[PDB]
C-alpha cells in the first residue's frame, strides 16, 4: 500500500504507478522558438476502428493550452476534466488565462494527496502540457504520478521513452529549434523507436501550438498534412545510405 | 509491533517514523549557517539533463520576506508544506497585524508533521527543512525540522545524503571567527559543501539574507569567484605552507 | 495480543500499554524532589552536537507561575499534553478566578490517556508545583494513572536513581540540601562531565514563582560537589 | 540475435511434436503395455505350473528374457517421447515475474507429471534395468547350487521364485505404466493451450 | 485457540474468548470487600503503592451522597465509568429532584457495557466494581462484571486473592444483619486481612474504607481515620 | 485481490478478471452501415420454462440510443438505469437530446466510479452503444476499466476473436442496414449451438427515425437468409 | 579501494562471457549430444547381436570406452562452462536488504536451474565417471568367470546386459541433458537483462 | 567488569582483518587455484595418452601427489581465512531482539555464503581430504593386480581411470572454489559496513 | 515443599556459575586452543618432510597421541563447562503461556548456540574421540603391512597420509572451536539479565 515506506525509505506503489506507463503509447514534445508541439503514435491501431474524435490523446484544456497522456485511461479522463476546472475557475476569479505552471502545481497537488491518504489509488498517468504565457512565452512541462513536474525543452513519455530522450539529446540544437525542424525531428525519433516499421500516418498524432496577431493557435495536421513529413523522411535518410 | 503499522514495538520505537527520516538521508545535501547580520544556506543540484529548464528545481523558498527554507527528502511534499506554510506566514499577519517570527512557522510546520504521524491513513511528510530567517530585533536564526515533529535551533546544520560528513566539518570549523565578514560565513558554506561536491562549482546553489535585504540567490559569476578565492587559499596554506 | 489496543492476553493485559511505558527509559532522566520550602527539578539536557543551542530543548517548562513540568519520553505528546496543561490553568482561572492545584492538572491531563487518537501517549511527565496545600509533587503515566509523591525519577536511568533517594531523602529536607542531593544522583548516572549546558534545574516555593536556574547559579551549585 | 535462437529452438520443438506423441501413446504404446502384461502372466504361469532341480541352475529360460527386454525397450522409448513434451514446454517457460503466472502453473504441474511418469515409474514396483536385476539375483544362486553343491531345499524353490516374482513385477509395472501415461495424455489434451501460449495481454485500459 | 483476537468472534463451543480474558483483569486489582447490614452498607479496600516512597493508589471513589463504589481492574476503565454514573446522577436530581435508585444505576451500567462485547472497534471495560449504596430500599451491594452483567449481593469480594475474604464472609452472612456498624467494618477487615500473606498486616496506610447509611452521607476514611476501626482485631496468629 | 493496489509489472488485475467475465457472456455483435447500426445478440433460455417476452438483452436509453451487453445481466440493469437518468439530466438542462460520445463519457465515469474504492468490485459487463445523431451513426464500446472505443464493427463475449476477423474479411461500407443485418446473423451464427429460432436472439437497430427493437416475426424474416 | 576490486571482477566476467557460452551451447555443444547419442545407439544394437562366452571377459571392447570417453569430456566442458555464467551472475547479487528484491529471485531462480543441471545430470541417471563404474562392473564379473572359474549362464549374460545397459544410460542421459541445456538457453535469454542489473536507480521523486 | 571482555575480543579481531583476508583472496589466491587448474589438466592429458601395465601398480604417479597436496594446503587456508571472517562477524551479532533485526539479517546471510564455502565446497566432487581416497582407490586395484595377480584387463584400465579421475575432480573442484571465494569477496564489500555496526539508535524523537 | 525444591535447585546453580565459566573460556582455554593448533602443525610439518618405511608401522608415533589426547582432555572440559550454563539457564524457563514469552526467545537462542557447540562441534571435522578413529585406521593398514606383507605402495603412503590428515584435523577443529567460544561468550554477556530473569510484571496500570 501507498501509506507504508520502506526500511529503505522507498514508496513502491508509487514506483508501479510509474512502472505501468512503459506499457502505453509514446508521446513527446518538442519546443521551439515560433511554437510548440506535440506528437502522440495511436496504438489504436485496427481494420474496424472508426476514428470519429477530433484526436484521441491530444486534449486541449484551455485557449492557450493542450495535453498528452500516457497510463491509465480512465485516470487520464478524470484528470482533464479536473484540468479544465481549475483553468476556468482562475478565469471566473481572475478574468486573465491561467499560466502554464499554476495548471501543473494544481493537478500535481491532487496527485500527492493519493499518495498519501489511505485508501485509494495513485494516477498511473504521467502528461505532458504544451501552452503560452506572458511570462515565461511557450513552454513544455512533464508530470510523473507521484505528482513531480518538470520543465523541459523536449522529452518523451512511454514506451521507449529511454531511446527518444538519447536520441533528442544528440539532435536537438537548442536555439536553433524551428517547428519544421521540430516536426522532422519528431518524424525521426518516433521511426526509430516504433517496432511497426515505416510509421504510418494512421498511426500517429501530432499538433502544433502556435501565435497570429496576438492571439493562441493549436491546430492537429491532417493525414496528408503528414504525409509530406513522412516522404520528406526516408528522402533524408537515403542520402544519408548514398555516401556509401 | 514490527513495520507496517504505527502502533509501537516492545523497546518502545515507532518505524514507520524512522523510515520517513530514512527518506530525508537519501535527497541532497542542504547546509544552512548563522552569522551575526547575514545568513547563509547551499544546496546540491540536481543532475540536469542538457534539457531541461532548471528554473522549475527550486530547493530554496521563501515564505515571507523576512523567512526562508530549504529541503531536503521528497519533493512534492515539500510543496504542499511550503504553501500550507505561506499561507500561515499571512493569516499570522491577519490574525495580529505583527509580522511572523521563525519560531512560529517552525513550530506550525513541525505540528503540521507531528499531524500525519498520529493517524493509520495518513503517511508522514518525508522531508526535513532548514528553516532561516530574520526577527524584529534583528536577531539572526536557524532552525531544523524532522518529520516526527522535532524542532531545534542550530548554529549550523545539514540535511541529506552526506550530513553525517558535513557536521564533523562543521564541528571542527564552525567558530566566531569565521562569522567575521559576509564573505567569511559563504566561504565557510562553499567549503561544505565542497566536502560532497562535483568538485565544481556549477552544482552549487547559495542564497543569502541580510538584515537589510530581501532574499537574494546568487549567480555563478559570484560563486566561481569565492570558489576560486578558496581554491587559492588552500593552495597556499595547505600545500604551500606544510 | 501484542499489537493493537483493543486485545486482551489471556491473563488481561495490554501489551502496548506496557511498550508505552518501555519507551520512556529511552528519554534522559529527570527528578522532581518535594520540601516544604519548595519543589526542586533537575533534568539531563543530552546534547548531541556543540552547534545545536541548548535552550532549543525544552525538557523543563512553566505550565503556569506556580506550576513546572519535568518529561521524558516523545516529544510530540509532550507538547500536546503541555499545551493541554496550559489551556486547562487558564480556563480555570476564567470561570472560576482562582489558581487550579497540581492535582487537578495532572487529573486532567491524564484524562487524555484514556483515549483510544489511537495510540497510548509515549511520555511520562512530573508536575511540581505550590498549592493552599502546600508545595506538591505529582507523576503522570502513559495509563493515565496519577499519584503523590515525595520524590521521583523518571527516564532512562530512573531504577539507580530512585535506589538512592529513598536513601539521601527524608521529609525534614531544605531546598538548598535536596538540589544538592539531586544533582548528585545525576552524576552518578551519565557518561558525561556534568556542567551548567549539560542540565536544567528549577524550583517553585511558596512565596516565589517558577524559575528556571541561569548558567550563573548552576554553576555555583556545581562548584560545591 | 537473441530472438533469432529463441526462434530457432521453438521452431524446432513445437506442438505438432508434443501432439504426435500423444497420438502414438494413445494407440499403440498402450496396446504394447498390455501385450507385455499379458505375456509376463501369460510367463509366471508356466513357473506356478512347474518344479525345478539342479538342471534348471544350469540354463536361464529365453521366455523370461524376451518380456524383460521388450518392457527394457517400452520403457526406452516411453522415456525420449516424454523428454520430448518436456523439451517442449520447457524451452517456453517465460520471464521470471511475481505475478502473471496462472499459466506457469500449468506448465509446472504437467512438467512434474511427467517427472512422475520418468523417475516413479521408468527407475531411470521394478524399472528400465530389471534385466540386470535377474541376471544378478540369480546368477548369485546358480554358483551357490552347483560349486560343492548345497544341500539346501529353500534355496532351490527361492530359484522358482527369482523366476516368479520378476513376471509379476512386470505384470504390475506395466498396469501402473499404463495408468500414467493415460493420466499423461488427458493432462496434456487439456492444458496444452496455455502450455504454448501461458501469457495473454490485455492493454484494453491503457493509452 | 484461533477464535481469540476478536471479540465479535464465536467458538465452536459457544464462548467468547475476548470477555473471558476481560474478566481476567479483576484478578489483577488489589483486594476489595463490600457487605450490609439492614442500616448500613461498607465498602474496605486495600491499597497498593508503586514505588515505596509514593502515595497509595485511591481505591473508593465517590460517586454521590448516597452511592460509591471500589474498583479492582483497569484504572482508565474505571475513570470512564465513575464519570458516567456521576453525571446520570445529576440528571437525575435535575429532572425528578431524587436520588437515582442503585438498581436503575446498575441496570445502566450493564446496558453501557454490553456494546464493546457485541461491536467490533472497542474493548471491554476490564474492571469490576462493588458498588455500596442506600435509597427507599435499604442498602444494597453490588457487584458489575467485564461481560456486562451484574449481580445482587449480600456480600463480596473482588481482586487478587479475595477467594479467602468470600469463604470468610461465606460462613458470617448469618450475623452481618443484626450487626452494629463497627462490628460489621470489623468482620470487613478481618475477610480482607484474610487476603494477605501472613506476613503483612492491616495498617493505616494500605486500608480505606467507605460507609453509607440511612442518616449517614458516603464518607470516606483513608490514612488517620481508620485507626478508630483497626483497634479491637485481634492480633491473629498463624 | 485488492484493487487500489499496482503490481510491480504495473497492470490492475481485478479489473482484468471482471473482463475475464466479459469474454464468458453470450455474444453480441455490432456492426455500424452507411444509414444505421445494427446490434444482436444470444438470448437463449435453459427450458421450455421461461417467457422470453418478459426480459430484454436489448434496451432502449432514448428513441435514437440504444444498448446490449456481454457478460452479468445484474449489472446491466444499473448501467442501464444509469443512462436513462444521465440523457434525461441532459435533456433538462439543455433541452437537446443527448449526443451519443457524451453519453458514453458519463456512463465510463459511472464505470469508473466502481474501480478506485476498496470494497466496491468492478462491473461484469460490456457495452455497446449505438445512436443516430447529426446525420451520422456511432457505436462505442465501454468496458469496466472506464474506457470506451468507437467502432466500425466489433464482437463481444463467446469467441469474440473468430467473430472479429469474420467481420474484417465480410465487412466493409457502402452498405445499408439491411444487408448488415444479414453480416450480424451471419457472424452469430458461428457460435450458435443449436438451431437459429426468432426467440433464441433479440435485435435491435437505428436510423433516421430512431432506436427500435425488431419483433420475432422481423427476425424470423430475415433468419431465411431473405435480405 | 573496495570499489577498485569490485570493478576488476565484474570486469572479468561480463554478459559478454556469458552469452558467447549461449551460443556455443545453441550452435555445437547439442550436436555433439546427439552425436554420442548415435553413437551409443549404434553400439547398444550391436551388442544386443551378440552372444558372449568366456572370451569377451578376455578383453574390453574400444567403442564403449570410446563413448564414455566422449560423454566424460562433454560433461566436463559443459560444467565448466555453466559455472562461468554462475560467475557471473553470483558477483552481480546486491546488497541484502528486505525489499526491492526481484531480480535477486530472478538470480536465485536462473542459479537453481544451473544447480538442475551441474547436479542431476553430470554426477559431479548417470554423469561424468560412468567409465570408472563400467570397469568396475566389468572387472567384477571378469574375475569371477576367469580364475577355477565359474560355469554359471546368467553371469555371461549379466556381463552382455552390463555392456548393453551402460550404452542405454548413455543414450538417455543425452537427452535428459540436451532438454536441460534448451531450458537454460531461454532463461538466460528472456532474464539476462535483470540478471546484470536487477535494481534500478530510480530517485526521480526524490531531491 | 563484563563490557571490557567484549571490547577485548573485539580489539583481537577487527574489520581489517577481514578486508586483508578479502585482499590476499582478490589477489594470490585466485591466482593459484588455476594454476592447480592447469597442473591437474595437464596431468590428465598425460595419462589420458598413456597405456598402463603391471608397471604402474608397483609405483603411484609423484605429479598426482603433488597436485593433490597442492590442492589440499589450498583449501586448509581458505577455511581459516574464512573462519576468521566467521569470528569476525560472529563476536558483533548483537543483544536478541524482535525487531530492528534488518542488519543481523545480513549477517546471518553473509554467514550462509561462509559456510557454503566449507561444508560441500571443502569436504572438512572432492575437498581437502582427497589423496588419502585417491591412495585407498588404488591400493584396493593394486592389491588385486600384483597378488598370481588378477587376470582382468578392465581393472588394468580402471587403475588409469582412477589416476585420470582425481585430476578431472580437482580441476572442476578448482573452478567452483574460484566461483565461491568471488561470491564471498561481492558479498563482504557490499555488506561489511552493516556486518560491523547492524543497529544504530535513533533516539531523535525522544528527550 | 515445592518452592523449597525450586530455590534449593536455582541457588545451587547462580549466575556465578555462568560468568566464572566466561571468565575461563576468554582467559585459559583459548590459549590452550591455540596450542593445540600451533603443536599440530608442528607434527604435520614434522610428517610432510619425512619418508616411510616398514618401520613405522611396527611402532606409532609419541607426537600425535599426545596431541589427540590434550584435544580430547580440552573438549571434555569445555562439555562439561557448557553444560553448567545450560543447566543455569534450563532451571529458570518460567511457567509456559501464549504470551510473553521475549525472554524465552532469548533463552532458547542462546541454549541452541550452546547445543551447536557440545553435542555436536566437539563430536561428543574432528571430535573428542579421535585418537581411537586414528588408532583403528592406523592398525587396519599395519596388519596389511606386516601381516603376507602387501607389497603395494600406496598403502604405505596412505600409512602416511592417515598419519597427517588427523593433525590436519585438529588443527582446523581447534580453530573452529575457538571461533565458537568467542561467539558463545557475546551471546551471554549481551543477554545475561534475560537469562536469569526473562519477565517482569511492574504492573502499575491496574487498581
Amino acid at each position: 500500500r501507498t501509506t507504508i515506506f520502506s526500511p529503505e525509505g522507498r514508496l513502491y506503489q508509487v514506483e508501479y504507478a510509474m512502472e505501468a506507463i512503459g506499457h502505453a503509447g509514446t508521446c513527446l514534445g518538442i519546443l521551439a522558438n515560433d511554437g510548440v508541439l506535440l506528437a502522440a503514435e495511436r496504438r489504436n491501431i485496427h481494420k474496424l476502428l472508426d476514428e470519429v474524435f477530433f484526436s484521441e490523446k491530444i486534449y486541449k484544456l484551455n485557449e492557450d493550452m493542450a495535453c498528452s497522456v500516457a497510463g491509465i485511461t480512465s485516470d487520464a479522463n478524470v484528470l482533464t476534466n479536473e484540468l479544465r476546472l481549475i483553468a476556468q475557475r482562475y478565469l471566473l476569479q481572475y478574468q486573465e488565462p491561467i499560466p502554464c505552471e499554476q495548471l501543473v502545481t494544481a493537478l500535481c497537488d491532487i496527485k500527492q494527496a493519493y499518495t498519501q491518504f489511505g485508501g485509494k489509488r495513485p494516477f498511473g498517468v504521467s502528461l505532458l502540457y504544451i501552452g503560452w504565457d506572458k511570462h515565461y512565452g511557450f513552454q513544455l512541462y512533464q508530470s510523473d504520478p507521484s505528482g513531480n513536474y518538470g520543465g523541459w525543452k523536449a522529452t518523451c513519455i512511454g514506451n521507449n521513452s529511454a531511446a527518444a530522450v538519447s536520441m533528442l539529446k544528440q539532435d536537438y540544437k537548442e536555439g536553433e529549434m524551428t517547428l519544421k525542424s521540430a516536426l522532422a525531428l519528431a518524424i525521426k525519433v518516433l521511426n526509430k523507436t516504433m517496432d511497426v516499421s515505416k510509421l504510418s500516418a494512421e498511426k500517429v498524432e501530432i499538433a502544433t501550438l502556435t501565435r497570429e496577431n496576438g492571439k493562441t493557435v493549436i491546430r492537429v495536421l491532417k493525414q496528408k498534412e503528414v504525409e509530406q513529413l513522412i516522404k520528406k523522411h526516408e528522402e533524408e535518410e537515403a542520402k544519408a545510405e548514398r555516401e556509401k | 509491533y514490527d513495520r507496517a503499522i504505527t502502533v509501537f514495538s516492545p523497546d518502545g520505537h515507532l518505524f514507520q517514523v524512522e523510515y520517513a527520516q530514512e527518506a530525508v538521508k537519501k535527497g541532497s545535501t542542504a547546509v544552512g549557517v548563522r552569522g551575526r547580520d547575514i545568513v547563509v544556506l547551499g544546496v546540491e543540484k540536481k543532475s540536469v539533463a542538457k534539457l531541461q529548464d532548471e528554473r522549475t528545481v527550486r530547493k530554496i523558498c521563501a515564505l515571507d520576506d523576512n523567512v526562508c527554507m530549504a529541503f531536503a527528502g521528497l519533493t512534492a511534499d515539500a510543496r504542499i508544506v511550503i504553501n500550507r506554510a505561506r499561507v500561515e506566514c499571512q493569516s499570522h499577519r491577519l490574525t495580529v497585524e505583527d509580522p511572523v517570527t521563525v519560531e512560529y512557522i517552525t513550530r506550525y510546520i513541525a505540528s503540521l508533521k507531528q499531524r500525519y504521524t498520529q493517524s493509520n491513513g495518513r503517511r508522514p511528510f518525508g522531508i526535513s527543512a532548514l528553516i532561516v530567517g530574520f526577527d524584529f530585533d534583528g536577531t539572526p536564526r536557524l532552525y531544523q525540522t524532522d518529520p516526527s515533529g522535532t524542532y531545534h535551533a542550530w548554529k549550523a546544520n545539514a540535511i541529506g545524503r552526506g550530513a553525517k560528513s558535513v557536521r564533523e566539518f562543521l564541528e571542527k570549523n564552525y567558530t566566531d571567527e569565521a562569522i567575521e565578514t559576509d564573505d567569511l560565513t559563504i566561504k565557510l558554506v562553499i567549503k561544505a559543501l565542497l566536502e560532497v561536491v562535483q568538485s565544481g562549482g556549477k552544482n552549487i546553489e547559495l542564497a543569502v539574507m541580510r538584515r537589510d535585504q530581501s532574499l537574494k540567490i546568487l549567480n555563478p559569476e559570484e560563486i566561481e569567484k569565492y570558489v576560486a578565492e578558496i581554491e587559492k587559499e588552500k593552495e597556499e596554506n595547505e600545500k604551500k605552507k606544510q | 495480543y501484542d499489537r493493537g489496543v483493543n486485545t486482551f492476553s489471556p491473563e488481561g493485559r495490554l501489551f502496548q500499554v506496557e511498550y508505552a511505558i518501555e519507551a520512556i527509559k529511552l528519554g534522559s532522566t529527570a527528578i522532581g524532589i518535594q520540601t516544604s520550602e519548595g519543589v526542586c527539578l533537575a533534568v539531563e539536557k543530552r546534547i548531541t552536537s556543540p552547534l545545536m543551542e541548548p535552550s532549543s530543548i525544552e525538557k523543563i517548562v512553566e505550565i503556569d507561575a506556580h506550576i513546572g513540568c519535568a518529561m521524558s519520553g516523545l516529544i510530540a505528546d509532550a507538547k500536546t499534553l503541555i499545551d493541554k496543561a496550559r489551556v486547562e490553568t487558564q480556563n480555570h482561572w476564567f470561570t472560576y478566578n482562582e489558581t487550579m492545584t497540581v492535582e487537578s492538572v495532572t487529573q486532567a491531563v491524564s484524562n487524555l490517556a484514556l483515549q483510544f487518537m489511537s495510540r497510548p501517549f509515549g511520555v511520562a511527565l512530573l508536575f511540581g508545583g505550590v498549592d493552599e496545600k502546600g508545595p506538591q509533587l505529582f507523576h503522570m503515566d502513559p495509563s493515565g494513572t496519577f499519584v503523590q509523591c515525595d520524590a521521583r525519577a523518571i527516564g532512562s536511568a530512573s531504577e539507580g536513581a530512585q535506589s538512592s533517594l529513598q536513601e539521601v531523602y527524608h521529609k525534614s529536607m531544605t531546598l538548598k540540601e535536596a538540589i544538592k542531593s539531586s544533582l548528585i544522583i545525576l552524576k552518578q548516572v551519565m557518561e558525561e562531565k556534568l556542567n551548567a549546558t549539560n542540565i536544567e534545574l528549577a524550583t517553585v516555593q511558596p512565596g516565589q514563582n517558577f524559575h528556571m536556574f541561569t548558567k550563573e547559579e548552576l554553576e555555583e551549585v556545581i562548584k560545591d560537589i | 540475435k537473441r530472438a533469432a535462437l529463441i526462434q530457432n529452438l521453438r521452431d524446432s520443438y513445437t506442438e505438432t511434436s508434443s501432439f504426435a506423441v500423444i497420438e502414438e501413446w494413445a494407440a499403440g504404446t498402450l496396446q504394447e503395455i498390455e501385450g507385455i502384461a499379458k505375456a509376463a502372466a501369460e510367463a509366471h504361469g508356466v513357473i506356478r505350473n512347474s518344479t525345478y532341480g539342479r538342471a534348471q541352475a544350469e540354463k536361464s529360460p529365453e521366455q523370461l528374457l524376451g518380456v524383460l527386454q521388450r518392457y527394457q525397450d517400452l520403457c526406452h522409448n516411453v522415456y525420449c517421447q516424454a523428454e520430448t513434451i518436456r523439451t517442449v514446454i520447457a524451452i517456453r517457460i517465460p520471464e521470471h515475474k511475481e505475478a502473471d503466472n496462472l499459466g506457469v502453473a500449468v506448465q509446472h504441474a504437467v512438467l512434474k507429471i511427467i517427472d512422475e511418469l520418468e523417475i516413479k515409474t521408468l527407475g531411470s514396483p521394478i524399472g528400465m534395468y530389471a534385466l540386470r536385476e535377474y541376471l544378478s539375483a540369480r546368477s548369485t544362486v546358480e554358483d551357490k547350487l552347483l560349486g560343492g553343491g548345497s544341500q539346501s531345499p529353500s534355496l532351490l524353490l527361492e530359484l522358482r521364485q527369482i523366476d516368479a516374482d520378476f513376471m509379476l513385477k512386470v505384470e504390475l509395472a506395466t498396469t501402473h505404466l499404463s495408468t500414467m501415461v493415460r493420466a499423461v495424455i488427458n493432462a496434456y489434451l487439456l492444458n496444452w493451450k496455455k502450455l504454448i501460449q501461458p501469457r495473454t495481454g490485455n492493454l484494453s485500459y491503457y493509452t | 485457540n484461533q477464535y481469540d483476537n476478536d471479540v465479535t468472534v464465536w467458538s465452536p463451543q459457544g464462548r467468547i474468548h475476548q470477555i473471558e480474558y476481560a474478566m481476567e483483569a479483576v484478578k489483577q486489582g488489589s483486594a476489595t470487600v463490600g457487605l450490609k447490614s439492614k442500616t448500613h452498607a461498607v465498602l474496605v479496600a486495600l491499597k497498593r503503592a508503586q514505588s515505596e516512597l509514593a502515595a497509595h493508589q485511591k481505591k473508593i471513589l465517590h460517586v454521590d451522597n448516597h452511592i460509591g463504589i471500589s474498583i479492582a481492574g483497569l484504572t482508565a476503565d474505571a475513570r470512564l465509568l465513575c464519570n458516567f454514573m456521576r453525571q446520570e446522577c445529576l440528571d437525575s436530581r435535575f429532572v425528578f429532584d431524587r436520588p437515582l435508585p442503585v438498581s436503575r444505576l446498575v441496570s445502566l451500567i450493564g446496558s453501557k457495557t454490553q456494546i464493546p462485547t457485541q461491536r467490533y472497534g472497542r474493548r471491554p471495560y476490564g474492571v469490576g466494581l462493588l458498588i455500596a449504596g442506600y435509597d427507599d430500599m435499604g442498602p444494597h451491594i453490588f457487584q458489575t462484571c467485564p461481560s456486562a452483567n451484574y449481580f445482587d449481593c449480600r456480600a463480596m469480594s473482588i481482586g487478587a486473592r479475595s477467594q479467602s475474604a468470600r469463604t470468610y464472609l461465606e460462613r458470617h452472612m448469618s450475623e452481618f444483619m443484626e450487626c452494629n456498624l463497627n462490628e460489621l467494618v470489623k468482620h470487613g477487615l478481618r475477610a480482607l486481612r484474610e487476603t494477605l500473606p501472613a506476613e503483612q498486616d492491616l495498617t493505616t496506610k494500605n486500608v480505606s474504607i467507605g460507609i453509607v447509611g440511612k442518616d449517614l452521607e458516603f464518607t470516606i476514611y483513608d490514612d488517620d481515620d481508620v485507626s478508630p476501626f483497626l483497634e479491637g482485631l485481634e492480633e491473629r496468629p498463624q | 485481490f485488492s484493487l487500489t493496489t499496482f503490481s510491480p509489472s504495473g497492470k490492475l488485475v481485478q479489473i482484468e478478471y471482471a473482463l475475464a467475465a466479459v469474454a464468458g457472456g453470450a455474444p453480441s455483435v455490432g456492426i455500424k452501415a452507411a444509414n444505421g447500426v445494427v446490434l444482436a445478440t444470444e438470448k437463449k433460455q435453459k427450458s421450455i420454462l421461461y417467457d422470453e417476452r418478459s426480459v430484454h438483452k436489448v434496451e432502449p436509453i432514448t428513441k435514437h440510443i440504444g444498448l446490449v451487453y456481454s457478460g452479468m445481466g445484474p449489472d446491466y440493469r444499473v448501467l442501464v438505469h444509469r443512462a436513462r437518468k444521465l440523457a434525461q439530466q441532459y435533456y433538462l438542462v439543455y433541452q437537446e437530446p443527448i449526443p451519443t460520445a457524451q453519453l458514453v463519457q458519463r456512463v465510463a465515469s459511472v464505470m469508473q466510479e466502481y474501480t478506485q474504492s476498496g470494497g466496491v468490485r468492478p462491473f461484469g459487463v460490456s457495452l455497446l452503444i449505438c445512436g443516430w445523431n447529426e446525420g451520422r451513426p456511432y457505436l462505442f464500446q465501454s468496458d469496466p476499466s472506464g474506457a470506451y472505443f468507437a467502432w466500425k464493427a466489433t464482437a463481444m463475449g463467446k469467441n469474440y476473436v473468430n467473430g472479429k476477423t469474420f467481420l474484417e474479411k465480410r465487412y466493409n461500407e457502402d452498405l445499408e442496414l439491411e444487408d448488415a443485418i444479414h453480416t450480424a446473423i451471419l457472424t452469430l451464427k458461428e457460435s450458435f449451438e443449436g438451431q437459429m429460432t426468432e426467440d433464441n436472439i433479440e435485435v435491435g437497430i437505428c436510423n433516421e427515425a430512431g432506436f427500435r427493437r425488431l419483433t420475432p416475426t422481423e427476425v424470423k424474416d430475415y433468419l431465411a437468409a431473405i435480405a
